[PDB]
RNA sequence: UUGACCUCAAAUCAGGUAGGAGUACCCGCUGAACUUAAGCAUAUCAAUAAGCGGAGGAAAAGAAACCAACCGGGAUUGCCUUAGUAACGGCGAGUGAAGCGGCAAAAGCUCAAAUUUGAAAUCUGGUACCUUCGGUGCCCGAGUUGUAAUUUGGAGAGGG
RNA sequence: AUAUUGGCGAGAGACCGAUAGCGAACAAGUACAGUGAUGGAAAGAUGAAAAGAACUUUGAAAAGAGAGUGAAAAAGUACGUGAAAUUGUUGAAAGGGAAGGGCAUUUGAUCAGACAU
RNA sequence: GUCGAAUUUGGGUAUAGGGGCGAAAGACUAAUCGAACCAUCUAGUAGCUGGUUCCUGCCGAAGUUUCCCUCAGGAUAGCAG
RNA sequence: CGUGGAGGUCAGUGACGAAGCCUAGACCGUAAGGUCGGGUCGAACGGCCUCUAGUGCAGAUCUUGGUGGUAGUAGCAAAUAUUCAAAUGAGAACUUUGAAGACUGAAGUGGGGAAAGGUUCCACGUCAACAGCAGUUGGACGUGGGUUAGUCGAUCCUAAGAGAUGGGGAAGCUCCGUUUCAAAGGCCUGAUUUUAUGCAGGCCACCAUCGAAAGGGAAUCCGGUUAAGAUUCCGGAACCUGG
RNA sequence: AAACUUUCAACAACGGAUCUCUUGGUUCUCGCAUCGAUGAAGAACGCAGCGAAAUGCGAUACGUAAUGUGAAUUGCAGAAUUCCGUGAAUCAUCGAAUCUUUGAACGCACAUUGCGCCCCUUGGUAUUCCAGGGGGCAUGCCUGUUUGAGCGUCAUUU
């Protein structure tokens, strides 16, 4: 997630993990929204790989799942 | 000349790279090295 | 020969050979040859002209192999300041700020 | 490399242009390789010769004779008239070869070596091993970084005295080896041998499969 | 003639890059050469040191020491 | 009117399969000239370069339809020899390899042809030490079925 | 079975040392040339360390002159070393269509020895 | 010179190397043509040209003999060290 | 005599300065060469005995790099073609503005395009370079902006032509064939139908597809707008296509 | 007499040789057995707060995960806001992932981002028309499965 990954591992549902990464995803866009001098960006970049450790973690936990 | 995206897309490239040095790089605590070095002209060498 | 993958390594053995030796006292009372020179510690400037000069080791710029120390800073006549970039094996480790996992290394 | 700058796809221009029946290449940009390779006389082209692996890297000599001549230089060990010239320094006792008691085949530690096979009084020598200048020629960026002169040479029966081993300069053996480099390398005649056990009372054993000889009479 | 007041007159081609390299390379009327001659492609060499170097996609192949030798 | 036997297909209907790449070096096919002959055809160059189609960790070869005198030897492979010699050749220029000897590495073996017509094989399902499309089982169900076992250098006997 | 060699890996060399060495020590199979296949380079080094130089001179301005940094700017990102062709300046000398040798000496310039105590 | 017809000309297409195309010149075929261009064979060959790198010291020449598809080479004598 | 390198030994030389470089300065060789001094720079290097080879240059119309005499020379000469004055600028023959004078005088030096070009377009900033004198100016350098569709065009169609598959030649890359060789190719309305899918019947090698920004070819125009677009954006007024 | 001209001095100056430098090259030797239809080699086009390129990476874009190292900073200390005792960009990592548009290239094509067909699920709300997300349709052969073909041909209660 932000983290952790050791935190977003676990473990709320799809439909739950789900507003998280539509949070930071909400998050990353305003976030760009600014675009206003610097940039830094600096937690574009953060909010950004975040983005990430969601969406793969989210990919994981459907996919042990297939292999059942 | 209504061109085509194939030629689109690089056309526009040509203008993306087309611009000086960068400046920052010119201080990289380690070299560097000075000068765009590649240099398209639009009046030099030419595209496709 | 090699001596590249020396002056071309990764700080995952660029700080092992960016090392220092230890304080005389502590040399005895901890008891160990040296060590992967650390940040929150402190030495003093063993055999450079910046010499028995002491303070604590601010940072230590591995990507440009030469560790920092706090205090000792080369001075502008041009109204500003700037480090003084020191070579750390040639320092000597006052004391260390000692934490748990350089704390069990100490083996 | 045999690739040896015969890389190039060049070709002579027909005599009629000034410019000489040399290979050319090219065009365009620039200047080269628009030039004049693919030649010794040109730049960035064959060698004369150009080597090779195939040369004669190795050579040959024969028993009879190279025995002839482990043996000539064994015999440099003593005679020492030479032995002095020949580099390590001596005064050494009154005794040429010079030998060690056979405990020295035992020693497992250096300075009760080193410092023992110095009492013996090859101090003198076992320094001289210690004007140690830096080479010269661009050897160095190649590495052999060293020059150090010879040294002394304790031959064998039982180990290596390897605590003689980081000895600066002083090499070991064992009895039935000793190339007829070391036994004067320098390849000039002399070394010093600090001896040991049945070492200087059973070198020869001779045979082998036969040998020695030698005839001069009264070396006067 | 045959020279200057002629080459001025450059104005068709002997390109259209390609899909795969792409140095200028489908003979438009023609279709398909100077690498990848699509189809077949194969790359379409011969004995000339060409390179058609590059970088993968694979070397990871330094697994090996790991394949089903640390795959499992 | 209703089943098969058989050649032939059509299925996105099930599941695998190949196809490209590629320095070296291995199996093939296919094939120059330049060159030397002080000419030039013969020929040499050369079973060489180029072209093409196939592999691998090597490949290929290998248990003789061999070498051999008597003497005998005993699958290949490699090396040292054999040997610049037997031969081949405008017998010119040039080609030019073998086989009891010493090494290196060592291995030997299975089919077809013979009977009791198969109780041997694919799957796919249920379950199984193996945790979902999967290492192998068992039972069972469709399918295969001139392809279950002794016997093959030497014979083991093959049968009694 | 040293039965065969340049992709992985690692040892090493009387090998080259930047017009040598692979063409490529370097954003090199690059810049760049050719419709095209192809063809294809030049190019390394301030220092130990940027410590990369905050009045005054026009500044169009660029710089200069002093300044300051350093072990040195006879190290100024035109940066170690900096030969030569070749050019400037100072200094001397010689010249009636020509270049410059060779033997002897005059003159001027300059140098060593011999010092004899 | 010709200037509405064997006209002029864009685009698209077709013919590629001893092969194309040619109201024929050996023309043209990417400034290339009495056989294109690129790479390779390939450092092709060379009885002919050119150059062939540091000192002094010694000795010191041939052009003529004979056989060659030798006539600028080579063998063979003879001269030399 | 001299060179790169290797074995040796001289306990050789040296940051108090090793190489290399610079000297009508000194001395040794008959000479290859050698040795000092002095100036100079910066980390290395030599004598002797041997070992080794990519070991010595003036040439080869030699290689590559660099220079000069030629020489501030040749040269910078295609339309009558240019002028006053401001202004802006450190500086105007050349920049902008004004005025004057003259051209191209609709088969244009004007108003769009093709093909090719890629941002040269527009604004802002500013002159090392480039422009062949100059530069304040530019297409130049720096940072930013601008390409708006149911009706324009491409998309579909067929042209020469190119081309897979039914197959056939070739050791083979591949060659050859779309007009003379199962199952056809599918689709269609009705159909065995409560939404699959036979069937009633029909057309049936359709012998794939690619190939036109001038051919073929559904449907828009007027006005307004910008630093730079526009038959689109936006205003109004439209017509086509599919449902 | 100068200018000029040559000549040799020193100083600059053109030029970049000589000297020493070496994260290259070159040749040696010794281990080792691996590409792809589970989409390779290769190509585009893109991805940093700030980036042109070399480099790494793929819309999860100089990187996600996971390990141990780590124990302390990375793109290491360019600046820069930067963020840290719950483990930061580095190594290893390939017992995980993401892997655009492609290429053996793949439903048809492809100088275009062009053109179809299924199945699932959303809007218009009658499945049959138009738009959104998900899954899918190459070929040659192997083997079984499953339907139908001939006057190849067997036998059946007619």
């Amino acid at each position: 997630m932000a983290g952790v990954k050791a935190y977003e591992l676990r473990t709320k549902s799809k439909e739950q993990l789900a507003s998280q990464l539509v949070d930071l995803k909400k998050e990353l866009a305003e976030l760009k929204v600014q675009k206003l001098s610097r940039p830094s960006l600096p937690k574009i970049k953060t909010v950004r790989k975040s983005i990430a450790c969601v969406l793969t973690v989210i990919n994981e936990q459907q996919r042990e799942a297939v292999r059942q | 000349a209504q061109k085509s995206f194939r030629i689109k897309q690089k056309m526009a490239k040509a203008k993306k790279q087309n611009r000086p040095l960068p400046q920052w790089i010119r201080l990289r605590t380690n070299n560097t090295i000075r000068y765009n070095a590649k240099r398209r002209n639009w009046r030099r060498t030419k595209m496709n | 020969k090699a001596r590249k993958a020396y002056f071309t390594a990764p700080s995952s053995q660029r700080r092992v050979l960016l090392s220092a030796p230890l304080s005389k006292e502590l040399r005895a009372q901890y008891g160990i040859k040296a060590l992967p020179i650390r940040r929150d510690d402190e030495v003093l400037v063993v055999r450079g002209s910046k010499k028995g000069q002491e303070g604590k080791i601010s940072s230590v710029y591995r990507l440009k192999f030469a560790v920092q120390v706090d205090k000792v800073t080369k001075e502008k006549v041009n109204g500003a300041s700037v480090p003084i970039n020191l070579h750390p094996s040639k320092l000597v480790i006052t004391k260390l700020h000692l934490d748990k996992d350089r704390k069990a290394l100490i083996q | 490399s045999e690739k040896a700058g015969h890389q190039t796809s060049a070709e002579s221009w027909g005599t009629g242009r000034a410019v000489a029946r040399i290979p050319r290449v090219g065009g365009g940009g620039t200047g080269r390789s628009g030039q004049g390779a693919f030649g010794n006389m040109c730049r960035g082209g064959r060698m004369f010769a150009p080597t090779k692996t195939w040369r004669k890297w190795n050579v040959k000599v024969n028993h009879n004779e190279k025995r002839y001549a482990t043996a000539s230089a064994i015999a440099a060990t003593a005679v020492a008239s030479l032995v002095l010239a020949r580099g390590h320094r001596v005064e050494k006792i009154p005794e040429i070869p010079l030998v060690v008691s056979t405990d020295l085949e035992s020693i497992q530690k250096t300075k009760e070596a080193v410092a023992a096979l110095k009492a013996v009084g090859a101090h003198s020598d076992l320094l001289k091993v210690l004007k140690s200048k830096l080479r010269a020629g661009k050897g160095k960026y190649r590495n052999r970084r060293w020059r150090r002169g010879p040294l002394v040479v304790y031959a064998e029966d039982n180990g290596i005295v390897k605590a003689l081993r980081n000895v600066p300069g002083v090499e070991t053996a064992n009895v039935a080896s000793l190339n007829l480099l070391q036994l004067a390398p320098g390849a000039h005649l002399g070394r010093f041998v600090i001896w040991t056990e049945a070492a200087f009372t059973k070198l020869d054993q001779v045979w082998g499969s036969e040998t020695v000889a030698s005839s001069k009479v009264g070396y006067t | 003639g045959k020279g200057t007041p002629s080459f001025g007159k450059r104005h068709n081609k002997s390109h259209t890059l390609c899909n795969r390299c792409g140095r200028r390379s489908f003979h438009v009327q023609k279709k398909t050469c100077s690498s990848c001659g699509y189809p077949a492609a194969k790359t379409r060499s011969y004995n000339w040191g060409a390179k058609a170097k590059r970088r993968h996609t694979t070397g990871t192949g330094r697994m090996r020491y790991l394949k089903h030798v640390s795959r499992r």
